[PDB]
């Protein structure tokens, strides 16, 4: 149910040895270029059929409107 | 040694067990001894 056996060795420190709060702001320009080059066909994939879609209707009741005027 | 009585006890203990850091070393079939934060807590009592 949860046993398989294994070969290893660990070492580990105390809490009260690290700093436990500067490792956020560390490189964050380096942190964010991995994240934009990475996921840049998945915004593509979620954004991109509606820009595309709001720009149709806009055109649409923007010319059924001035067709109306005397 | 008779200088040690059960109040000289409780003043050498908390002086170096109480609330205070450990070392482990273990080897074995050891996946289920408890990790260092179960051990770190229990170095003090919250019940007391």
């Amino acid at each position: 149910k949860g046993f398989v056996p294994m070969k290893a060795v660990t070492y580990g420190l105390s809490p009260f040895q690290q700093k436990i709060m500067p490792g956020l702001w560390k490189d964050l320009p380096t942190k964010i270029h991995h994240k934009v080059s990475e996921n840049w066909i998945s915004a593509t994939l979620l954004l991109g059929p509606l820009v595309g879609v709001y720009s149709y209707v806009q055109n649409y009741q923007e010319k059924e409107k001035l067709s109306h005027r005397y | 040694i008779d200088a040690v009585d059960a109040s000289t006890i409780k003043r050498v203990a908390n002086r170096f067990i109480y609330d205070k850091d450990i070392a482990i070393a273990a080897m074995g079939p050891i996946q289920r001894l408890p990790d260092y934060n179960w051990f770190r807590r229990r170095t003090y009592w919250n019940r007391y």
